[PDB]
RNA sequence: UUUUUUUUUUUU
RNA sequence: GCGGUAAUUCCAGCUCCAAUAGCGUAAUUUAAGUUGUUGCAGUUAAAAAGCUCGUAGUUGGACUUUGGGAUGUCCCGUUACUUUGAAGAAAUUAGAGUGCUCAAAGCAAGCCUACGCUCUGUAUACAUUAGCAUGGGAUAACAUUAUAGGAUUUCGGUCCUAUUUCGGGAUCGGAGUAAUGAUUAACAGGGACAGUCGGGGGCAUUCGUAUUUCAUAGUCAGAGGUGAAAUUCUUGGAUUUAUGAAAGACGAACAACUGCGAAAGCAUUUGCCAAGGAUGUUUUCAUUAAUCAAGAACGAAAGUUGGGGGCUCGAAGACGAUCAGAUACCGUCCUAGUCUCAACCAUAAACGAUGCCGACCAGGGAUCGGCGGAUGUUGCUAGGACUCCGCCGGCACCUUAUGAGAAAUCAAAGUUUUUGGGUUCCGGGGGGAGUAUGGUCGCAAGGCUGAAACUUAAAGGAAUUGAC
RNA sequence: GUAGGAUAGUGGCCUACCAUGGUGGUGACGGGUGACGGAGAAUUAGGGUUCGAUUCCGGAGAGGGAGCCUGAGAAACGGCUA
């Protein structure tokens, strides 16, 4: 049984796409299947953003920030939960959660 | 590529008659499309039907009456004689009482009770009820 | 608009226009002529509204449009009429 | 659709329901076919013919004024070319792309378009063999297609 | 989707031949190998009984199915022949004379008895059902 | 994300 | 499926059931729309060649004389096909007649007893294809057309023949007659042209951090790796830090339900070489086309031969762990390989598990390319970017059933018992088996083609409930 | 194809000379048949599937080949010769 319309990928129109390296455990997983999330966070923790910028040794700075661009395997990004496995109407929703 | 253009006729009219359009789009024109028609037409399967001139095969638009179950070609065209006719009639025709098998012959195209009235034979083109 | 709500025979001349030209009930160009004459030079040319070459006035040798993917673009001085 | 491609296009030509020249034009029958004439022995194809005609002189089809084709006119003034244009353009496809397979011996696609050109260029030669357009010991050789040419 | 070509009667007619080899019944009554097997397209064969056997029944039944090895007089091919009815293999003796017939499945298994094809109808000229009733006796020699 | 093998035939 | 100590199923008694002077048991037809031309299937049940070209074969757009007046009749090259006729042994089959006592049969036979009669009857029909003859000229097949060497009337010169100047020929020219002789240009196809577009292809040529190694310099005790460790490297300075050099791979982020290509596949810049779809076109030819045995081009990864390279990773192999064992999963070091060139190999879940061409068939919003129109801005140079309305083509998506389906689902997997647009391939319960054998290709690995004996009642697809 | 021989007669049926022709994916050639062919038999919506040694018609054979006399007629076998 066919159970996604799109095979569990994005490829339309074309005939191989390059692979990735799960960020995790480094298998290879085509890219337009890979389940990607871009993470931007501060480099300084909201627990020591304080601490941190008391000891600032300028009058005024901007603390940076960090991006990440995880691309993970279907088994890690479940296993690590990134995505979960949805009901059968569920699964057809594509929209980001809220 | 375009092999049958009175099937595609025929199918439209047929795919149109199933949609309830009142009228259908017959392109491109045929003179044995225009046979067929007026035979329809004889019977009153089909309200008037216009011919348009465009320096080309043509084009026609059909009025359709609602009373087409439908309508169809039979290819290859195969050779009845005034003996087949009675054969093709009992697989094509849903009952005795109606219906009609176009025929061309030599003495032209025409339904297979007017081929019998004539006991003249020919080529099967196709149905309509 | 429903099929119904219209006839195949008659159809709206905005209906006609906004169609295919080879979809039309009667196969139409969209393309026509135009005489097209320059800023200065009294001469008059005609000229192909899709143009595939660099039409040149004989006179002053100037050319009047410039091939393009669709309607040919006439210079800036030149100008055109509709002949038909 | 395309005979050698998946491609689909229906762009093209919408002739006019309109068969006779327009007022405007003034030129005489006898002038257009100078005028052809001319061009072709100037070294012009029925085609180029046409659209200089109809981007330059006003004559949007010369049948129109004529009542003959532009090839035919040629043929009845001695100037049709010995092959029909559509195809010597497919020879001379075929010539430039056996030329860059001559150095590209790694271009598999030139290989491939290659195959097809010369798919077309036979297709043609038989049709116009059949119609007796090209005399029967006609035949398209690669090594001297250059010289046709 | 199918030829329909008007002259296309040559086609149908060989891919329809063609096609008939996947069939099995085709295949078997067309190939020639009922002269090999060991009736040779007989619907009886005579034979010598060589040795009584026993099979074991298929799961999920339980028993001993009581056969005979006989060699068929004709081609020499040994063969397996269940001896059917109770106590019926008493009647049936080393280098007795044994008429054998299918066992109904045109050669295939019949029941839970695994690789028999045959049954023994008459022994020594006289058959199996008339010694199984007592209307007829064995002969003696 | 340490490690976790096995369960006689028929039948209910 | 019955039989395991309460057997409607075995062995027996009784009773009952079917047929009946018949009944049981062991190639072939039907059922079988499970061989499908009528009339089957190929997304998941068995199934569409990895992709394209292409000869045989099959198939192939439109167009040429209609109408009234009247009354079968008057007026304005070769075939397929169809109608009719002749002929086409009996026997058998269908069928007319006939009380062999009926019947299967047979061709008998009936009145009245007349020194007889019914001329007694012993009909008729059927008969593929192929052949002969005849009426029709719709639908189709092949050939032909325009370099006039064309049709026709008359007349001048040349070449030969017969019935009683003449008739018949066979050529060469003059003159005239004529509406003088060419359908259109398919939302078929090919070709030309114009501005474009693309991560399509080949060659050459710039750039990038990172990895490893090396060189210089600084510091000292751990570094590495794991679930935890160990193998391993480390005061001859490991790991870490800065600068620089070399080598070979790899082209991140941008990067998408986006693009190009026949598929495989294709992502750094710039230059060159050819190639291509779509769009626009009042340009050209005029059926040149669709699909395809045989035959050909390309064809991931791995693999083969020989060079060049050999950073990284890493089959084989060797160790350290875990374990009852662990020839593994985890870690450490590594050969072939991974890259490129020349020559082979031709196979993948080579997938959309879904051939190609053509027609019709609901709605909607996005998006890529081109084009047409309108409109207002731009730290810009009529244009470009954005906004809005449309057309064509393309990758896709959402809703819906009036459709289909075993459903899952599908806007094509629809227009299918109301069955027929053209065309290629291919399946016939499950195994044996993609095996044996033969042939062919390959250096090899193996590829292509491809059985049978025998075995078996299921295997299998979709979906429901529970259990896990 | 030409000319002859032979035959009851036509014909590469055979002889001499001459020419290179003849068939074939519209399947030649080769192989299998537990293959004599037909009239017909079985089953019957229609289309079809299977069978046809056997009394009627045509062909061939007389253990396997070959040759031949007689005769209008035989390559005969309830004729002969090897
Ligand atoms: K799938
Ligand atoms: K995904
Ligand atoms: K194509
Ligand atoms: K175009
Ligand atoms: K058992
Ligand atoms: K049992
Ligand atoms: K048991
Ligand atoms: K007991
Ligand atoms: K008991
Ligand atoms: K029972
Ligand atoms: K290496
Ligand atoms: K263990
Ligand atoms: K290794
Ligand atoms: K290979
Ligand atoms: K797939
Ligand atoms: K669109
Ligand atoms: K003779
Ligand atoms: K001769
Ligand atoms: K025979
Ligand atoms: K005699
Ligand atoms: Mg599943
Ligand atoms: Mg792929
Ligand atoms: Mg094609
Ligand atoms: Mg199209
Ligand atoms: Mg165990
Ligand atoms: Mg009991
Ligand atoms: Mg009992
Ligand atoms: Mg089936
Ligand atoms: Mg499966
Ligand atoms: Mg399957
Ligand atoms: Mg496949
Ligand atoms: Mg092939
Ligand atoms: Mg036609
Ligand atoms: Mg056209
Ligand atoms: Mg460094
Ligand atoms: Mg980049
Ligand atoms: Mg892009
Ligand atoms: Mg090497
Ligand atoms: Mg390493
Ligand atoms: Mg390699
Ligand atoms: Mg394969
Ligand atoms: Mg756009
Ligand atoms: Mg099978
Ligand atoms: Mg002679
Ligand atoms: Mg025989
Ligand atoms: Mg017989
Ligand atoms: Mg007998
Ligand atoms: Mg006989
Ligand atoms: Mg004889
Ligand atoms: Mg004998
Ligand atoms: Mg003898
Ligand atoms: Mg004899
Ligand atoms: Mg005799
Ligand atoms: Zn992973």
């Amino acid at each position: 049984t066919f159970k996604r319309r799109n095979g569990g990928r994005n490829k339309h129109g074309r005939g191989h796409t390059k692979f990735i390296r799960c960020s995790n455990c480094g298998k290879c997983c085509p890219k337009d299947k890979a389940i990607k999330r871009f993470l931007v966070r501060n480099i300084v923790e909201q627990a020591a953003v304080r601490d941190v910028q008391e000891a600032c040794a300028f009058e005024t700075y901007t603390l940076p920030k960090l991006y990440l661009k995880m691309q993970y395997c279907v088994s890690c990004a479940i296993h690590s939960k990134v995505v979960r496995v949805r009901s059968v109407t569920d699964r057809r929703v594509r929209e980001p959660p809220q | 590529v375009r092999v049958s253009v009175l099937n595609d006729a025929l199918k439209s009219m047929y795919n149109a008659e199933k949609r309830g359009k009142r009228q259908v789009m017959i392109r491109p024109s045929s003179k044995v499309i225009i046979k067929f028609l007026i035979v329809m037409q004889k019977h009153g399967y089909i309200g008037e039907f216009e011919y348009v001139d465009d320096h080309r095969s043509g084009k026609i638009v059909v009025e359709l009456n609602g009373r087409l179950n439908k309508c169809g070609v039979i290819s290859p065209r195969f050779d009845v004689g005034v003996k087949e006719i009675e054969g093709w009639t009992a697989r094509l025709l849903p009952s005795r009482q109606f219906g009609y098998i176009v025929l061309t012959t030599s003495a032209g195209i025409m339904d297979h009770e007017e081929a019998r009235r004539k006991n003249v034979g020919g080529k099967v083109l196709g149905f309509f009820y | 608009t429903l099929p119904n709500d219209v006839d195949l025979l008659n159809p709206p001349a905005e209906l006609e226009k906004r169609k295919h030209k080879l979809k039309r009930l009667v196969q139409s160009p969209n393309s026509f002529f135009m005489d097209v004459k320059c800023q200065g030079c009294f001469n008059i040319t005609t000229v192909f509204s899709h143009s595939q070459t660099v039409v040149v006035c004989g006179n002053c040798q100037t050319v009047l449009c410039q091939p393009t993917g669709g309607r040919a673009r006439l210079t800036e001085g030149c100008s055109f009429r509709r002949k038909g | 659709g395309r005979m050698h491609s998946r491609g689909k296009g229906i762009s093209a030509s919408a002739l006019p329901y309109k068969r006779t020249p327009p007022s405007w034009l003034k030129i005489s029958a006898p002038d257009v076919e100078d005028n052809i004439c001319k061009f072709a022995k100037k070294g012009l194809t029925p085609s180029q013919i046409g659209v200089i005609l109809r981007d330059s002189h006003g004559i949007a089809q010369v049948k129109s004024v004529t009542g003959s084709k532009i090839l035919r006119i040629l043929k009845a003034h001695g100037l049709a070319p010995e092959i029909p244009e559509d195809l010597y353009h497919l020879i001379k496809k075929a010539v430039a792309i056996r030329k860059h397979l001559e150095r590209n011996r790694k271009d598999k696609d030139s290989k491939f378009r290659l195959i097809l050109v010369e798919s077309r260029i036979h297709r043609l030669a038989r049709y116009y063999k059949k119609t007796k357009k090209l005399p029967p010991v006609w035949k398209y050789e690669s090594t001297t297609a250059s010289t046709l040419v | 989707g199918k030829t329909r070509g008007m002259g296309a009667g040559r086609k149908l007619k060989s891919h329809r031949r063609r096609q008939r080899w996947a069939d099995k019944s085709y295949k078997k009554s067309h190939l020639g190998n009922e002269w090999k097997k060991p009736f040779a397209g007989s619907s009886h064969a005579k034979g010598i009984v060589l040795e009584k056997i026993g099979i074991e029944a298929k799961q999920p039944n339980s028993a001993i199915r009581k056969c005979a090895r006989v060699q068929l007089i004709k081609n020499g091919k040994k063969i397996a022949a269940f001896v059917p009815n109770d106590g019926c293999l008493n009647y049936i003796e080393e280098n007795d004379e044994v008429l054998i017939a299918g066992f109904g499945r045109k050669g295939h298994a019949v029941g839970d008895i695994p690789g028999v094809r045959f049954k023994v109808v008459k022994v020594s000229g006289v058959s199996l059902l008339a010694l199984f009733k007592e209307k007829k006796e064995k002969p003696r020699s």
